[PDB]
């Protein structure tokens, strides 16, 4: 895997053009990444330093009580995030807030750096194609690597009536986002999403 | 690479199912680094 | 909470509780000063409420303090053989007692018989100054952790309410600055900032 | 080659920045005058 | 360090369970102990 | 200077009757390292299991 950017100042004021250098080099990325949940990940960059994000799973055969196999499947989850020192080498990587899902939760990851407020904040979204109700796990951070704090409420708090479950404020605004992305599509319908 | 790659797939099948050794990945990475060392160090010794 | 060694206080034992005995009476019926010796306790038994369990009929009653334990072993501790028609009578011993178990005793009126008599007692128990526990306390304040001393009503030493920043979010600034360059980094304007 | 090596040192520093204290032990009763001992572990992985 | 903290989770799942390599993190420190020597050792050709 | 923590992981301990004991239950263990005078730590040890 490898990394590159470019640049769109370095035009001449004349041309609807832009210079060669406005291309940067290819460079190689260090993390032993081969563990990718699907072969998706996403960049940032935020504050001048730039960060590596992704997802792994797999499925443990969990067991009842009854000393039984629980048949319906569970998917041991986690999310996965590096960034660059300014010494220019890559962070050894590490993980955020793990699970342990009733499904496999797996159509790929949503990042971007949210400014809704000045702290600049780093969040990360994950989802499943239920249509309607689309399913999705998330979290969020401070750029100090601390999960953020505040959030608004649940739009869906638990026992919204027999919906006894309701959602965490944190994936409730996450799944908001992505609704923001995909559902909210005039910027391009979902089937675009995957570029 | 490739080799810890592959062994990240799981082991077992039947009435259990034994994953895989989850480090290896990791453990190949700094092996690797130390390989680039050796290859390294050994030239310094023909431009010598 | 912040950790500290267990030491012995060394000083009267903590009182745990007391009961009453005999044929009548209450747990009032006597009070009892308890001061510890150096090695020993040391008891000063001030009769109460003769006059609510034997007076003026038994004479050459056993006012005692005598010992108690998972046996009854009420080996006489200290005692007056006198007529209750003494309403507050007082006896007292040095116990040494060197084992740190929880002391009890019986503290009252009897026959010549030492029990089953009109004579009637109270019963307490008494157990070794582990405390000479102190507060003080690691907090959290924001993001950053920090400590408080107690208010103390001890002498002033200054340290007394104080409180001190255990953490620093400096960080966040080498993250903006260094990505770029060490100059940033060196500048005055960094190292003044109002972090 | 010397800001490659202060770059490394910055780098090591911004986790010396992120350490963060997890308990303490008072030498003895005398908070006001005895000595204590603390320890603190890395926010980043793997945990140090 | 952090590959062999990664491989003490356990590996099997069903009818039965099976653990993790226990010793790994004190095997691995070992050989971390080992690498130091080995880049130290190094240096010192390059002063010489 | 001391150190202290434990360790604890579940054994999935079956009965006589060859079933699982479903109940579960944790082998648990105590651990303790020190310094020592050269300034280098003890490799540590186990208390009671």
């Amino acid at each position: 895997y490898f990394w590159r950017s470019l640049d769109a100042s370095q035009r001449n004021a004349n041309s609807q053009e832009l210079y060669p250098t406005a291309w940067s080099e290819w460079k190689a990325i260090s993390v032993p990444l081969e563990n990718v949940a699907n072969g998706i990940v996403r960049p940032i960059m935020m504050d001048n330093r730039l960060y590596i994000s992704w997802f792994e799973v797999a499925e443990e055969k969990e067991t009842d009580s009854d000393g039984n196999i629980i048949v319906s499947g569970r998917y041991r989850t986690k999310i996965r995030l590096a960034h660059l020192g300014f010494d220019g080498v890559w962070s050894s990587g590490t993980t955020l807030r793990e699970e342990v899902l009733a499904d496999q939760m797996e159509e790929m990851i949503a990042v971007v750096d949210r400014m809704e407020d000045e702290p600049r904040l780093a969040l990360v979204a994950f989802k499943e194609m239920s249509e309607s109700w689309d399913v999705v796990f998330s979290y969020i951070c401070d750029s100090m690597l601390i999960e953020s704090s505040n959030l608004p409420t649940t739009t869906h708090p638990p026992k919204p009536g027999d919906g006894d479950k309701g959602l965490s404020d944190l994936d409730d605004y996450g799944a908001n986002l992505v609704w923001f992305y995909l559902h909210e599509t005039a910027n391009g319908g979902k089937a675009e999403y995957k570029q | 690479t490739a080799a810890a790659a592959l062994d990240v797939i799981p082991n077992i099948y039947g009435l259990a199912v034994g994953g895989s050794h989850w480090g290896a990945p990791l453990n190949a990475a700094a092996e690797i680094i130390m390989i680039k060392y050796q290859a390294d160090s050994s030239k310094s010794e023909s431009l010598s | 909470l912040i950790l500290y060694p267990v030491i012995i206080n060394r000083d009267w034992p903590i009182e745990l509780d007391k009961t009453h005995q005999g044929d009548f009476g209450t747990v009032d019926d006597f009070t009892l000063n308890s001061n510890y010796t150096g090695d020993e306790l040391s008891l000063y038994l001030q009769s109460s409420s003769t006059y609510k369990y034997d007076f003026s009929k038994s004479k050459n009653i056993i006012y005692g303090i005598w010992k108690e334990d998972a046996n009854n072993n009420r080996c006489w501790l200290n005692y007056k053989l006198l007529t209750p028609e003494d309403y507050e009578p007082q006896i007292n011993a040095t116990l040494v007692m060197c084992d740190k178990g929880d002391v009890n005793i019986i503290t009252g009126f009897s026959l010549p018989n030492g029990g089953v008599d009109a004579g009637g007692k109270i019963k307490v128990t008494l157990r070794v100054g582990k405390k000479l526990r102190d507060k003080f306390q690691i907090k959290q304040f924001s993001q950053t952790q920090y400590l408080q001393f107690p208010e103390a009503s001890s002498a002033d030493v200054w340290y007394i309410g104080k409180q001190i920043r255990l953490n620093t979010l400096f960080a966040k600034e080498l993250i903006g600055k260094a990505s770029r360059s060490l100059d940033l980094v060196l500048s005055w304007e960094t190292q003044n900032s109002r972090l | 080659v010397a800001q490659k090596a202060v770059l490394g040192y910055l780098n090591n520093f911004e986790e010396v920045s992120n350490l963060e204290i997890i308990a303490g032990y008072q030498d003895g009763i005398d908070i006001e005058n005895d000595k204590t001992y603390f320890v603190a572990r890395t926010r980043m992985q793997p945990y140090r």
